[PDB]
């Protein structure tokens, strides 16, 4: 039940607080020097294996492009209304 | 909270500054001599109000309530009516879910869009 609401979360509102490593993807801000403003990098990281087994890997990728660019619409193209 | 979306709801849409408690995040001076210093009270703020976003957010709120004021003042009336205008403002119900979404936003960018219409409008034809 509550696995299935912080999905809903991240899918809706591409959130992911009060999740205590419950969730398989997440933002990784460090930065080695290239793109430290974060132009082009897109700090969204994604697990492979922390997905249960009644959920396939092609619809966890989904799921994180679908938050990716939500994120990308909501920060770079400032789509506002259309992202709301 | 239910004062307080009432207030915010009185401040956004008519400027009205009624403050007796210190709770509000907004309080003119005056309660030089035309123009009145606007203070932000911090302490009892609703957000962060550090990133750009929210700065320019409460910005655009403080400007839709001095403006508001402003044509009060020059109309000499109590309070503007919402058929001055083709914009209404719904108010505020539920303070968890006006933080949680962007229905803040919204209403925040409708009410400016009001007030600085009635601002040009009233400083172009009178």
């Amino acid at each position: 039940s509550l696995y299935y609401e912080y999905l809903m979360n991240w899918l809706t509102k591409g959130l992911l607080r009060a999740t205590y490593g419950e969730f398989f993807i997440a933002e990784n801000t460090d930065t080695n020097g290239t793109d430290d403003d974060f132009i082009y990098h897109i700090p969204i990281e994604f697990n492979q294996e922390r997905v249960p087994a009644f959920i396939p890997k092609e619809l966890a990728y989904k799921i994180f492009m679908i938050g990716k660019s939500y994120i990308f619409l909501e920060k770079y193209c400032k789509e506002v209304q259309w992202t709301n | 909270s239910q004062d307080y979306c009432t207030m915010l709801y009185e401040w956004l849409t008519q400027g009205i500054l009624n403050d007796p408690y210190q709770e509000f995040m907004t309080y003119d001076d005056l309660e030089r001599a035309w123009d009145t210093q606007y203070f932000i009270r911090k302490d009892v703020l609703l957000r962060d109000c550090d990133s750009e976003e929210d700065k320019n957010l409460l910005f655009k709120m403080l400007r839709t309530g001095i403006l508001l004021k402003v044509v009060r003042a020059s109309l000499q009336i109590p309070t503007i009516p919402s058929n001055s205008s083709d914009i209404t403002i719904q108010e505020i119900n539920d303070f968890a879910d006006l933080m949680e979404g962007s229905n803040l936003e919204l209403y925040v960018d409708k009410c400016y869009s009001r007030a600085n219409e009635i601002f040009l409008k009233l400083f172009f034809q009178g």
